[PDB]
RNA sequence: AAAAAA
């Protein structure tokens, strides 16, 4: 790519803009920074300049998508909950018009995952609140929430709007969304594993808890 | 059924509101101001365009009030609820009468009664007006344009009037009766200075005067004559024992220094003047009051039923038609067509006169009759939206906007900046090698398993490594837990 | 570098005291500074005794800025919750402004955020005293293209108009608060009191992106004799400002008038001008 | 008596189905039955009678709260001190509305039951039993003075009419009384005097726990005070 | 950071 491979923070890379010239016409190279990058300002014989340099150690990926992204990927901080990814929480708390849980992990993109490292006896974890409106899209109205969601259970969701800076809207709506894993008596009794959607039964014990559950 | 009467009126209904509001105050009593000179228009800003301003609003806030509002004097007991009796006022023989049993009184408790189902801009009903020794029932339906007398009495600064949440009263005083209140004293902002848990006046009957009440007659219709039971007996309530609590909440404001925020507070109320939804100010306010206090009524319309700002041109139309109708036949917008009816015509979009009868549960008169031009705005609303129907772009003209050769200009001092900074770099090459803790914190993760001897033996980093191969193949596919229930209900075929 | 090195040391208006009693005459109304007890009225602040038809109340020397409808202020915003919005207007609480009393065109902290300043008006006022902002006007909006400057909230008198438009081409925003508010004079600015006799941009946090030294020294020019003004404790109109901005014209330097001698020179200028030719 | 330890094997045979009750755990795994508190095992129906000073809320239960807190959705209502917060709906009054709210200050005594009480959820109570004429003295309570005594004194009151309490203070003076399952106690009556002897004597009764000791104790309580 | 009239 006639530019460095290895990008070291602090390692100048790509100017602003380029240019090359191909089948008798010129076609304008769009270069902008990426994660990894940062554009700055750069002084040369008494001139301003402005050119891609790394801000992270790792190799520098030019893609194209349907202009020239030049990204440094390394050898978790990138990755957020945004609207529409799949999120695995578990149960904090039970109101009576919602239920607020906390994020651990997030699904990636063509399964595996992202884990979030967290303390979850500070608070420092992200928060998230299912509504109970967002609980399944039968019956939107009422919706007893005791018998969707428990305390400790691990829910899959996805999350709608993040709102403001400290509650993530999430939704299990939809048939792959759900209470995934769960134990008896709120942790107290065995495993307990999804039947029906709306039954969880466990084949130890024998016990039958109501649940949200979701499709193997 | 009810004879409605905007026809039994001496005047007819006018919704056209080709001019701005213009008060039906014929006499100005008590005021030091000419009417003359308060039944100008006041000069148009840029959000209050030409309007006539309020005529005892120079007599509102310059007069002065009654020495005796002032000072704390006892409560005076209401008179017993049983042995008193309503005085029903249907004839101007016996408003003559009132008028002149209202001025030998030191304050009166005024409350109105109002409908707004069979009319446009809504028609007052009832006013219950009541002193320390009686209570009076004026109707306002037939004693209509002879009621504008009564304002020598409310507007007299030495008399005070009673109201609670006169918010709306002095609205309806001023559009319908052409009355006005000049010495207000509203119980509820007194209320609001206390800090009373609830504002209403059902709360005031009861905390203050142990008289139990409710909600049942408001909505109701007030026109039907003549009155029964339980209405009449919630029509006297509300200004019967009012005067009792004027007295208690104005000995609590004078104590606490807080009579001074409630006349404040009651003048403003008693201020508000009416103008219709056109001749409106484009500034929201409070001490204007309209119909329509937005440009776009139809827009909050749309965002509560979650209409797509696609169809805004049709539940415009289905909007301003639904308003010529009720302006026309003098009705109330959702009596000539409910907004639940009108949201199932933008939904559902009928383009037949047979969908647009069968909608929901039950469709109304107007809209039934107009059903067939209703099916034209569907078809016209529809052929309007059909009708209607720069990324890299506005990046181009910038990247033809700087110069070409300076891209190959930029590249060569880019190419001699990379030359002349990161390439020249000397230094004598110095071992890594640990100086005191260098050696043993980085060092690599071993563990021992001791045999049967009790000899420690280095575990291999291989072994680690097979174990972890082991059990992500293990976890990644789990075994299908089978279990089988007995279900002697189930028969084979 | 200026220096003061002092050593040794470190249809009449009655003037009350927290606990005097300014009236044993229980007609009057009790207004503000005064508390009743037993039909006797004591004042509880220390300043001016006021008596305007019945209202009676004593006026401190000194306090915060009283809120009153219509007053306009200028405002920075202190936080935003829920579908509020909490903004400083320098009283003794936070004024609030409602989602629903600003202006939306065709995520709260997309529009204003923590610091953003802002002119609105006082729409109500609640019960405790805190104010009600409304900014849905022409007039009214995000503050932006100047620089603020904070003079005592008992200098600045209600008006019809509080936006004066000032020879230099720039804009003072005089707020009854106290918080004043220079710019460079707009297109709404130039034409808007005129025209009425004859918008995602609003809530841009970005200035004018061409703003001349001329303007620049001018806002710097208009605001040093703005707090001269208010050094010499002198109640600040468009007319004193034009003055004060022409009287420090004699300096050459914009910067010589920070100095304490200079202020008070180009306060009293004015004060004896007014005072000449207003007899 | 037949006294009960915590751990203590349970006498009554698996075989026979028997339904469970306060006192006694079903172990989520084990699945057995065992006893966790300390008292005498009542059986008919199993549970077992242990003395405790805290109130946990529970279904159809009569408690006595007061209110901390008003809000939009509902009402803030303490049962004890220290306790989590109960729900007390607007709804949850007779002659209910929408707009209009019932009038309850913050200190409010409130007569309620216990509809819903979840363990992992805020329990819940209403100002009308569903029901019993909708009059078993629920409501808001004018005046009076309330006491606070253990959940053992508390519930014999209530439902046992053996309970030499009632039937001596009736005769003493007249009044009328409301107890909670919560260990609180709110009694009423015409003249001062006749309140603070009766606090006096469930305040001795409570302490000596003898039920042949009431009649003695009001006898002197009563004549105390003159 | 709900509230008042009808
Ligand atoms: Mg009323």
């Amino acid at each position: 790519f006639q530019f460095p491979e290895i990008a070291y923070p602090g390692k100048l890379i790509c100017p602003q803009y380029g240019t090359e010239n191909k089948d008798g016409e010129d076609i304008i190279f769009n270069y902008v920074p990426g994660p990894g990058t940062k554009l700055i300002q750069y002084e040369h014989n008494g001139r301003t300049l402005e050119a891609i340099t790394a801000t992270l150690v790792g190799t520098v990926r030019c893609e194209e998508e349907k202009n020239i992204l030049v990204s440094v990927l390394p050898g978790f901080a990138n990755n957020l909950p945004k609207e529409g990814d799949i999120v695995l929480t578990r149960v904090t708390r039970l109101s009576l018009q919602r239920a607020n849980v906390e994020i651990l992990a997030v699904e990636d993109k063509p399964a595996t995952f992202s884990v979030s490292q967290a303390s979850s006896d500070l608070g420092e974890t992200f928060r998230g609140i299912i509504r109970s409106q967002d609980v399944r899209s039968t019956d939107r109205d009422r919706v007893k929430v005791i018998e969707c969601f428990k305390p400790g259970d691990i829910v899959r969701a996805q999350v709608l709007s993040l709102g403001d800076g400290t509650n993530y809207y999430l939704t299990t709506a939809r048939n792959d969304l759900g209470v995934v894993f769960a134990r008896a008596a709120n942790g107290a009794g065995g495993l307990m594993y999804a039947t029906d959607w709306q039954m969880m039964t466990s084949p130890v014990t024998g016990a039958t808890e109501k649940r949200k559950c979701a499709k193997p | 059924m009810v004879e409605k009467p905007q026809l039994k009126f001496k005047s007819p209904i006018d919704n056209s509101e080709s001019h701005p509001f213009i008060p039906l105050l014929k006499e100005k009593p008590n005021a030091l101001k000419p009417l003359s000179e308060s039944l100008r228009l006041v000069d148009d800003d840029e959000n209050n365009p030409s309007h006539y301003p309020h005529p005892y609003e120079y007599e509102i806030d310059h007069q002065e009030y009654s020495p005796e509002i002032l000072q704390i004097r006892e409560e005076i007991p209401s008179k017993s609820w049983d042995d008193s009796v309503p005085i029903w006022v249907d004839t101007s023989t016996e408003l003559e009468s009132m008028l002149e049993d209202l001025k030998n009184t030191k304050e009166i408790a005024v409350n109105l009664e109002h409908h707004d189902y069979r009319s446009y801009y809504g028609i007052v009903c009832l006013m219950q007006i009541s002193t320390r020794e009686r209570d009076y029932l004026v109707d306002t339906l037939k004693l209509r344009e002879n009621l504008h007398i009564l304002n020598e009495v409310f507007t007299n600064p030495s008399i005070v009037k009673v109201f609670h949440g006169a918010f709306m009263d002095i609205i309806w005083l001023q559009r319908d009766l052409g009355l006005y209140v000049v010495g207000l004293f509203d119980t509820y902002h007194a209320s609001k200075a206390i800090g009373l848990p609830r504002h209403s006046l059902a709360y005031l009957l009861e905390n203050f005067a142990n008289f139990k009440t409710s909600k049942k007659y408001q909505l109701a219709d007030w026109r039907i004559r003549p009155l029964s039971k339980p209405m009449t007996a919630y029509a006297r309530a509300d200004t019967h024992f009012l005067l009792n609590i004027y007295d208690q909440l104005r000995n609590k404001l004078i104590e606490s220094n807080k009579l001074a925020g409630v006349l404040y507070e009651s003048r403003n109320v008693a201020k508000r003047r009416f103008e219709y939804s056109k001749y409106r100010p484009l500034t929201p306010s409070s001490e204007v009051y309209s119909p329509i206090e937005k440009e776009s009524p139809w827009k909050i319309l749309m965002y509560q039923y979650n209409i797509p700002p696609e169809r805004e041109v049709l539940v415009r139309e289905l909007y301003q038609w639904r308003d010529l109708i009720a302006r026309r036949d003098d009705e109330s917008p959702r009596f000539v067509m409910p907004n639940q009816l009108l949201a199932a015509l933008v939904a559902y979009t009928p383009t037949d006169v047979i969908g647009v009868v069968s909608l929901t549960n039950g469709v109304t008169e107007h809209v039934r009759q107009n059903a067939k031009l209703l099916a034209n705005l569907i078809r016209d609303a529809l052929r309007n939206i059909k009708n209607t129907n720069s990324e890299t772009k506005a990046d181009g003209i910038l990247l033809e906007t700087i110069s070409v050769p300076q891209i190959r200009d930029v590249m060569e001092r880019f190419s001699v900046l990379c030359n002349s900074n990161i390439s020249k770099s000397r230094a004598k090459p110095v071992t890594n090698s640990s100086i005191l803790l260098g050696k043993i914190l980085p060092r690599e993760e071993h563990d021992i398993a001791y045999s049967k001897d009790g000899l420690p033996n280095k575990v291999k980093t291989e072994d680690i490594r097979i174990r972890a191969q082991n059990f992500k193949s293990a976890l990644a596919n789990l075994e299908d837990i089978i279990f089988e229930i007995e279900k002697p209900l189930v028969v084979p075929v | 570098i200026t220096i003061t090195k002092r050593n040794g040391a470190f249809s009449d208006s009655q003037i009350v005291t927290p606990g005097e009693l300014v009236t044993d005459d229980p007609i009057w109304m009790r207004g503000h500074g005064t508390y009743f007890l037993d039909n006797m009225t004591y004042s509880s602040v220390a300043g001016t005794v006021s008596r305007v038809n019945r209202l009676l109340s004593v006026i401190p020397l000194k306090g915060r800025y009283a809120p009153e409808t219509g007053d306009h202020v200028v405002g920075r915003i202190a936080e935003v919750g829920n579908k509020r919005w909490k903004v400083d207007i320098g009283g003794k609480q936070h004024a609030v402004l409602m989602l629903g009393s600003v202006n939306l065109p065709g995520q709260m902290r997309s529009f204003l955020k923590e610091g953003d300043l802002l002119n609105a008006e006082v729409q109500s006022l609640f019960q405790d005293g805190s104010a009600s902002l409304h900014t849905r006007s022409l007039k009214y909006g995000k503050l932006r293209n100047g620089m603020f400057c904070q003079v005592p909230s008992s200098l600045i008198v209600r008006a019809k108009n509080h936006t004066h438009n000032l020879p230099g081409n720039i804009t003072v925003v005089l707020g009854v608060n106290g918080y004043i508010w220079l710019r460079k004079t707009s297109q709404m600015d130039l034409a808007r009191d005129t025209p009425s006799a004859n918008s995602w941009q609003i809530y841009s946090d970005e200035n004018d992106p061409s703003i001349s030294n001329n303007i620049r020294q001018a806002i710097c020019r208009y605001a040093n004799v703005i707090k001269a003004l208010a050094f010499c404790e002198i109640g600040i109109t468009q007319q004193r400002i034009v003055s004060a901005y022409e009287a420090s014209m004699v300096y050459s330097n914009v910067g010589e008038l920070i100095e304490k001698n200079v202020m008070e020179s180009i306060g009293s200028d004015i004060l004896t001008a007014e005072k000449m030719r207003g007899n | 008596s037949t006294f009960i330890f915590p751990g203590d094997s349970f006498p009554v045979d698996p075989t026979t189905p028997v339904k469970l009750g306060p006192g006694i755990y079903c172990d989520p795994n084990t699945q057995e039955i065992r006893p966790v508190n300390t008292g005498v095992l009542h059986v008919s129906t199993a549970y077992i009678d242990y003395s405790s000073k805290r109130y946990i809320p529970s279904v159809n239960d009569f408690v006595i709260g007061v209110i901390i807190g008003t809000f939009s959705d509902s009402y803030k209502v303490s049962l004890q001190n220290f306790s989590s917060s109960v729900s007390l709906s607007y709804m949850a009054f007779p002659n209910a509305s929408k707009k209009n709210r019932p009038t309850l200050q913050v200190g409010d005594l409130v007569y309620a039951r216990v509809c819903t009480a979840e363990k992992e959820l805020e329990a819940e109570i209403e100002c009308f039993d569903s029901t019993t004429g909708r009059d078993a003295g629920f409501g808001i309570l004018e005046d009076g003075m309330i006491i606070d005594v253990n959940l053992n004194f508390a519930r014999q009151l209530l439902f046992n009419n053996d309970f030499p309490l009632l039937k001596v203070l009736a005769a003493h003076t007249k009044f009328e009384v409301a107890i909670g399952l919560n260990g609180k106690i709110w009694v009423k009556c015409e003249e001062l005097s006749n309140t603070l002897a009766c606090y006096r004597t469930i305040m001795e009764c409570c302490q000596k726990n003898d039920t042949a000791a009431f009649k003695d104790i009001a006898k002197r309580q009563f004549k105390e005070i003159l």
